[PDB]
């Protein structure tokens, strides 16, 4: 959980 | 059905999206964002129907 | 949202939108499994309603998402609809979610845990932008 | 509208209780957390959404949007369910259902 395959951009 | 705001103003809302549309032809987020105009309007806004205008 | 800016197509995996019958969002959510997704208790969400995962611009004519069904709503019994105290709702789905790129869940932390003052945290949604 | 059609994402600060009763006094109780009266505010449509912090690399669950400024005021501290307090009752119910 909690790590997504497709970084964010904050 | 009837939208009662007896209880407002009020200086805090849920965040629910439930828009409504009032006699003034504007959408109201929800009955948190409709019942402060309600009673800012001396009660001159009245409900057109649920959802947006 | 209000001074927000648009997140990258799938990068919040575990957000879902909570759509009526006819299809409008009214509520956010998280997935935390492929079967649970937790809200909070005033959204008053009903078995007539659909999750919606792996959205991203519901302006679509289609992306590939997932619209789920819910089998049971689960609120917390301590929710106070006056204080608007202990908002959570839990939601079970009919169908399981299927995960990939773009659906997964969000950990749960631990009742222990603590989260600093000062400390920089996220929040995501297609609240309005603009009051 | 004012109702985006692509999700949008904000970065905000974590309160205490103790600040966020400067701004929202008695209203504050044991399972609410406060965030944001940074420029940023959730507003209607929000509600339910997440509010995630990293916890060891992992965006961990640490609030549910519940409520906020009647005007989604950017001054304000919006208000979110304190899932560390209610995560027992969500574990309990994952196991019993």
């Amino acid at each position: 959980c909690g790590v997504p395959a497709i970084q964010p951009v904050l | 059905v009837s939208v009662d705001c007896s209880e407002y103003p009020k200086p805090a809302c849920t965040l629910e999206y439930r828009p409504l549309c009032g006699s003034d032809n504007k959408t109201y987020g929800n009955k948190c964002n409709f019942c402060n105009a309600v009673v800012e309007s001396n009660g001159t806004l009245t409900l057109s129907h649920f959802g947006k205008c | 949202i209000v001074n927000g800016e648009e997140a990258v197509p799938g990068s919040w995996p575990w957000q879902v939108s909570l759509q009526d019958k006819t299809g409008f969002h009214f509520c956010g959510g998280s997935l935390i499994n492929e079967n649970w997704v937790v809200t909070a208790a005033h959204c008053g969400v009903t078995t007539s309603d659909v999750v919606v995962a792996g959205e991203f611009d519901q302006g679509s004519s289609s992306e590939k998402i997932q619209k789920l069904k819910i089998a049971k709503v689960f609120k917390n019994s301590k929710y106070n609809s006056l204080t608007i105290n202990n908002d959570i709702t839990l939601l079970k789905l009919s169908t399981a979610a299927s995960f990939s790129q773009t659906v997964s869940a969000v950990c749960l932390p631990s009742a222990s845990d603590d989260f600093a003052a000062g400390t920089t945290c996220v929040t995501t949604g297609w609240g309005l932008t603009r009051y | 509208a004012n109702t985006p059609d692509r999700l949008q994402q904000a970065s905000l600060p974590l309160l205490s209780n103790t600040n966020c009763k400067k701004y929202w006094g008695t209203k504050i109780k044991d399972a609410m957390i406060c965030a944001g009266a940074s420029g940023v505010s959730s507003c209607m449509g929000d509600s339910g959404g997440p509010l995630v912090c990293k916890k060891n690399g992992a965006w961990t669950l640490v609030g549910i949007v519940s409520w906020g400024s009647s005007t989604c005021s950017t001054s304000t501290p919006g208000v979110y369910a304190r899932v560390t307090a209610l995560v027992n009752w969500v574990q309990q119910t994952l196991a019993a259902n």
